RNA sequence: GGACAAAGAUAAAAACACAACGUAUGGCGAAACACGUCAUACAGAUCCGGUAGGUAGUCCGGACAUAAACAGCGGGCGCUGUUUAUAAGUAACCUUCCUCCUUAGGUCGUCCAUUCUUUGUC
């Protein structure tokens, strides 16, 4: 019954505004403390702001005083985190949380948003590069052989990978993007297959970036000798 | 002063069953101020304890917390399936608020190698104009595990990117890709590509390498 | 028997009123702060002298203590010094004397002084 949505995160430039919503529902804001968290991609839970009840304190964390503002509009029942100046270490999915009643929870919080993420870059949208990671000629003639597909230089996240339009499901890792120097992401999916089925089998991977309307089916084949 | 709560270990593993703790040091006074949550991937954080002892509505009673000083831990007295996450403490006695690092839970499993496989560069990625050469090690556990690159035997730092996978549903193993980017040029004023893989499973640390324009 | 006088013992003794607005801690209110409310504590009735015979929590003077403001020194904080405050009120009322602050200012007064003992001289 008591639920918190976030909204209003997206992509911005650095030193950019943008302004979150946390409408809250099964309950009142005004007879509660509302807390914004944020969590970088791949790192722990960081505390951001709090706004008391009844008399509307603000308390922030160092890393945001000045630059960002927590505010609460209790008609609309919605609290809200205006963000100034954002910069890139700043990129992160916020969660708002409701404290516990004093009474039922201490100072827990009991309630939590699904989160909403904030990405701060000046990349542009681009399709990613598609590349072979073609089976080793060197493989095994009765051993496992791995082969893959590389999605390379594509922004934003994210992409899904299928293999054989989703038939070869076994044995494919698709790896976290991980976020390179020219601020670009790019990741790999493998799969291990038996070397006895290199020649017979055809493998193709199916890479879809959504942002930039791009699909690329790639075929993996041994190369030459 | 901002207060500090320092969470311990990073990282546990253990097996179904196991009676498992874990620790907050706070470096001042938070009074019983002091919560546990529990961040399953992909999903926000849960509460669990508030208080620093009392358990939260709803949440299994084989999770307790304890207070000693200002050490506060975690306890959950048998492990089950559904209880493998990471556990955030965090403390709420004077703002700034501030969270501990986080400890994830993981299954133990048996010591299993690392397959590992070298994809050189595709020949579309060198029309392109860059090189990236991907060292995978395949279905390997524990976690710990190193990733060397040698360049006609000369050592390479700062130019390799790590990802890792999560732990398998089936093998509860891991898995982790390692790429290289070189330029074209760089890429083609070298020969020798070798990936040297170290772990605990290799009772020798494996090297597979390619020789650059070669079948 | 009485009178005057000194020296003792003993007793007595001042009207009216005397203020938590506020602060601190804690509990509670849908409540980390603010706010509302409740509980408890906090307002120099300290010490010494004097007020002309005596009687002072409140008069007069000094000391100490506590609080605040301000000045200075040292490396928001600490120390030092000075000033002020510590009820309203010895205000108001009754009341004597004095002074052209006279439609005022100061000043005498407002309570008690009982009972008994010794000695000196008529
Ligand atoms: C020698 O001892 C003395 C001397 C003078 C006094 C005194 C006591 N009281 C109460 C008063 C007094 C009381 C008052 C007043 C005036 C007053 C004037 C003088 C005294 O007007 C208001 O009430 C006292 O006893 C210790
Ligand atoms: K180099
Ligand atoms: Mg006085
Ligand atoms: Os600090
Ligand atoms: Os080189």
């Amino acid at each position: 019954e008591v639920q918190l949505v976030e909204s209003g995160g997206g992509l911005v430039q650095p030193g950019g505004s943008l302004r979150l919503s946390c409408a809250a529902s099964g309950f009142y804001i005004s007879y509660s403390s509302i807390h914004w968290v944020r969590q970088a991609p791949g790192k722990g839970l960081e505390w951001v702001a709090s706004i008391s009840p009844y008399s509307g304190s603000t308390y922030y964390a160092d890393s945001v005083k000045g630059r960002f503002t927590i505010s609460a509009d209790t008609s609309k029942n919605t609290a809200y985190l205006q963000m100034n100046s954002l910069r890139a270490e700043d990129t992160a999915v916020y969660y708002c949380a409701r404290q516990g009643y004093r009474r039922r929870s201490g100072r827990g919080f009991d309630y939590w948003g699904q989160g909403t993420l904030v990405t701060v870059s000046s990349a542009s949208t681009k399709g990613p590069s598609v590349f072979p990671l073609a089976p080793s000629s060197k493989s095994t003639s009765g051993g496992t052989a791995a082969l893959g597909c590389l999605v390379k230089d594509y922004f934003p996240e994210p992409v899904t990978v299928s293999w054989n339009s989703g038939a070869l499901t076994s044995g494919v890792h698709t790896f976290p993007a991980v976020l390179q120097s020219s601020g670009l992401y790019s990741l790999s999916s493998v799969v291990t297959v038996p070397s006895s089925s290199l020649g017979t089998q055809t493998y193709i991977c199916n890479v879809n970036h959504k942002p930039s309307n791009t699909k690329v089916d790639k075929k993996v084949e041994p190369k030459s000798c | 002063s901002d207060i500090q709560m320092t969470q311990s270990p990073s990282s546990l593993s253990a097996s179904v069953g196991d009676r498992v703790t874990i620790t907050c040091r706070a470096s001042q006074s938070v009074s019983s101020a002091v919560a546990w949550y529990q961040q399953k991937p992909g999903k926000a954080p849960k509460l669990l304890i508030y208080s620093a002892s009392s358990l939260y509505s709803g949440v299994p009673s084989r999770f307790s917390g304890s207070r000693s000083g200002t050490d506060f831990t975690l306890t959950i007295s048998s492990l089950q399936p559904e209880d493998f996450a990471t556990y955030y403490c965090q403390q709420s006695y004077s703002f700034p608020n501030t969270f501990g690092q986080g400890t994830k839970v993981e299954i133990k499993r048996t010591v299993a190698a690392p397959s590992v496989f070298i994809f050189p560069p595709s020949d579309e990625q060198l029309k392109s104009g860059t090189a990236s050469v991907v060292c995978l090690l395949n279905n390997f556990y524990p976690r710990e595990a190193k990733v060397q690159w040698k360049v006609d035997n000369a050592l390479q730092s700062g130019n390799s990117q790590e990802s890792v996978t999560e732990q398998d549903s089936k093998d509860s193993t891991y898995s982790l890709s390692s790429t290289l980017t070189l330029s074209k040029a760089d890429y083609e004023k070298h020969k020798v590509y070798a990936c040297e893989v170290t772990h605990q499973g290799l009772s020798s640390p494996v090297t597979k390498s390619f020789n650059r324009g070669e079948c």
